[PDB]
Order: C-alpha cells, then sequence, then structure tokens
C-alpha cells in the first residue's frame, strides 16, 4: 500500500502570509494525488483534484503542484478561516490511502482572556456534588495557567481542563477549569478564587466568589 | 445540493455488531460508488469500504482491516448505503463518515459522520446544570453563561443555543473522560452584559444513546 507522509505535521504562520504544505508518497502516483481540509469538528472538504485542479467553490489562494511522489499544497496569503486540519489522499494505487494531516495554526497577537468564575448551582448542590468552573475566553497564545484556591488554600488533583481548538474566526483559544467536589466539602469553605496567568496579563488576575453570597 | 447523512452510530459491546445508514441526495445514486470512510486519532482517515453501481454487479470492496467483518449495501429505490459491522473490536471505535468516490478518484462528497464507540462500560445520560452569570462572570460589557453537561457515556453530546439561532460566541469544550470512566464537558457563550435577563438563554443538549434531549434555561 502507499504511503503519503506529511511533514511537518504542524504548521504555525503569521496572517498575510504564504504557506505550504508537504506530502510525499512512497511510491510514483503520477498526479493522482487530492488534497482536503477539516475544519474543527467539521467533514473533509474536497480542495483540489489531481495535484493541481482546484474545485469550483475553492478560494482562488489555494493552489497545488507537485507530480511522481512529491507533492505541495499553497495557500497564498493565509487567513484565520484557513486554520483546519490538511489531508492528501493518493488515487493512483488500491487501495486509497490518506496522509496524516498538518495542522493549519495562524498566529495573532497576544490576547489576555477575559476571567469567569461559576459557582455551582443550586440544582447540583442537592445532588451531593459540587463543580465550579473557571472560564478563560478567547486567548492567545495558548499557553495559560490556572491555579484553584479554596479559603487561600491551593488546590491540588481535585480539577481537569479542556481547551478549545484554535477557532478559525479570531485565532483565539479558550479554556475551562472545573474543580469538582462534594458538596460536604463545598460546604465546609467560604471563598472560592480561580487564579490566571497568561504571557497577555500584566499580573495574575483573580476571580473569586463567596460561598452563598 | 448534495446531502449525505448518516446514522446509526452509538455504543456497542466488544465482539457486538451494528449497522449504520447514509441518505444521499443532490445526484443520482444508483450511477455512484458509495464509500465508509472512518476517522480515529490514532488512523486517522482510513477508508472502510466502497459499494459500486447496480450496473456492474454492485461490487464491493473492502479494507483489508475490516475484511470478513463489514458488510456493504445499497438500496438505490431509498438512495441508502449501509455498513453492517460485526465481531466489533475496540480499535474500531472512531467516527464512520458516508463519501462518494468519483468512480475510483476524489472523495468528493462527505456526511457529517456518525460515532461508534466499541466498549464494555453502559450507556449513561447526562445530567445538565446552568452555569448561571453574575457580576463574578462580567467581564466591562461582556458577560459569560453555559451549561454544564456532566456524567455521560459514550460520547458524544451535541449542544446548541436558543435552537441554533445563537452561534457567536458560542464554545462548547471538547469532552474530558472524569476518573469515574463518565465524560464531562461545558458550553458556554459571552452575551453582551445589557442582555441578561432581557434575552433568554437556553442551551439544547442531545446526548442520542440515552434518548436525552434537555433544553436548560440559563438565569442570572
Amino acid at each position: 500500500d502507499i504511503l503519503l507522509t506529511q511533514s511537518p505535521a504542524i504548521l504555525s504562520v503569521s496572517p498575510g502570509e504564504r504557506v505550504s504544505f508537504s506530502c510525499r508518497a512512497s511510491q510514483f502516483v503520477g498526479s493522482s494525488i487530492h488534497w482536503y481540509q477539516q475544519r474543527t469538528n467539521g467533514s473533509p472538504r474536497l480542495l483540489i483534484k489531481y495535484a493541481s485542479e482546484s474545485m469550483s467553490g475553492i478560494p482562488s489562494r489555494f493552489s497545488g503542484s507537485g507530480s511522481g511522489t512529491d507533492f505541495t499544497l499553497s495557500i497564498n496569503t493565509v487567513e484565520s478561516e484557513d486554520i483546519a486540519d490538511y489531508y492528501c489522499q493518493q488515487s493512483h494505487s488500491w487501495p486509497f490511502t490518506f496522509g496524516s494531516g498538518t495542522n493549519l495554526e495562524v498566529k495573532r497577537t497576544v490576547a489576555a482572556p477575559s476571567v469567569f468564575i461559576f459557582p455551582p448551582s443550586d440544582e447540583q448542590l442537592k445532588s451531593g456534588t459540587a463543580s465550579v468552573v473557571c472560564l478563560l475566553n478567547n486567548f492567545y497564545p495558548r499557553e495559560a495557567k490556572v491555579q484553584w484556591k479554596v479559603d487561600n488554600a491551593l488546590q491540588s488533583g481535585n480539577s481537569q481542563e479542556s481547551v478549545t481548538e484554535q477557532d478559525s474566526k479570531d485565532s483565539t483559544y479558550s479554556l475551562s477549569s472545573t474543580l469538582t467536589l462534594s458538596k460536604a466539602d463545598y460546604e465546609k469553605h467560604k471563598v472560592y478564587a480561580c487564579e490566571v496567568t497568561h504571557q497577555g496579563l500584566s499580573s495574575p488576575v483573580t476571580k473569586s466568589f463567596n460561598r452563598g453570597e | 445540493e448534495v446531502k449525505l447523512e448518516e446514522s446509526g452510530g452509538g455504543l456497542v459491546q466488544p465482539g457486538g455488531s451494528m449497522k449504520l445508514s447514509c441518505v444521499a441526495s443532490g445526484f443520482i445514486f444508483s450511477n455512484h460508488w458509495m464509500n465508509w470512510v472512518r476517522q480515529s486519532p490514532e488512523k486517522g482517515l482510513e477508508w472502510v469500504a466502497e459499494i459500486r453501481s447496480k450496473s456492474i454487479n454492485s461490487a464491493t470492496h473492502y479494507a483489508e482491516s475490516v475484511k470478513g467483518r463489514f458488510t456493504i449495501s445499497r438500496d438505490d429505490s431509498k438512495s441508502a448505503v449501509y455498513l453492517q459491522m460485526t465481531d466489533l473490536r475496540t480499535e474500531d471505535t472512531g467516527v464512520y463518515y458516508c463519501s462518494r468516490n468519483y468512480y475510483g478518484s476524489t472523495y468528493d462528497y462527505w456526511g457529517q459522520g456518525t460515532t461508534l464507540t466499541v466498549s464494555s462500560a453502559s450507556t449513561k445520560g447526562p445530567s445538565v446544570f446552568p452555569l448561571a452569570p453574575s457580576s463574578k462572570s462580567t467581564s466591562g460589557g461582556t458577560a459569560a453563561l453555559g451549561c454544564l453537561v456532566k456524567d455521560y457515556f459514550p460520547e458524544p453530546v451535541t449542544v446548541s443555543w436558543n435552537s441554533g439561532a445563537l452561534t457567536s460566541g458560542v464554545h462548547t469544550f471538547p469532552a474530558v473522560l472524569q476518573s469515574s470512566g463518565l465524560y464531562s464537558l461545558s458550553s458556554v457563550v459571552t452575551v453582551p452584559s445589557s442582555s441578561l435577563g432581557t434575552q433568554t438563554y437556553i442551551c439544547n443538549v442531545n446526548h442520542k444513546p440515552s434518548n436525552t434531549k434537555v433544553d436548560k434555561k440559563v438565569e442570572p
């Protein structure tokens, strides 16, 4: 079977720059290389067939070239909506095979998160569990640090984080940190605080609430 | 407009069976070659099976990894293609796309995918709690609110806002596997703080494998 190698797997470029994705075949595939785009939670979409024919409805900044074993997908001036995984596929020989994908990150200016904290709902509290949620919204770059303090005592082992994929509208990320306690432990303390550090914040940002106010 | 719409995904025990369906419109179904292509974090995009036209004996082809376990079939009178899976394995877990391949070249149209989970754990529907805005979720003229979708299995759940009328500013986080073995996620949205208490905000949670369809009004 023919292996398609897409390397690098990760590309990061500034907006308005030209980017090229590499696809190399372990065997001759002629010009029978097709390119797809897959946005987050979306379906693959055919961009270029047979190495270099863009499909109708595909913006002109997309192009492709190559023949034999070495193929390129280029975007001539990248915008944020181009953030996606990019896949090559060969139909020279059966079975048809896909590359492993290259992810496109589009850089942007530093953006500090907006920070929000959510007490556990009364509805959840009646079940014996308290989830406290801290949201870091629309920030860049991706690296951020979130610490929970409960009556100024730093929490450990009782929280989980989730991060979105980069946003194709504004090139940001968002993060949630969920602190889970029993209703018993929750009711034993007063001050619940989320403390956030990020390249875009000149000092750590704390959001907090007093249980029952 | 070409549309492919899959259905039938869900949870099945290792060694179990499950049949996926896909219904196509917008092209002459009986003239074309229908495919199933699956996707997983580990194996990427993987062609699974193809059934070609009735004119050439409706010939079926399978990836080596599913040969003998999967059967692809079609019903031209319904514009439907089916994938009968048997002797399922943990590594068959993934998203299964219905796709048209143009006579052995491009996969030129794709469905939205349906999700298969091969696991011995049980289906469990989610609990939905509001993430209520106050001043501690008011950053200037922007407020945040959301829904917490807790303790469910398997993936996926969909969350929409105001029945899909509210899409700007929505962030539905990837699920996290909890130590309990159950998933949990939150969906949030940022709105003008002036619209709190004057505009209604409802999250529409759907978790198909448990027939959960819950609408939660999120209030201050």
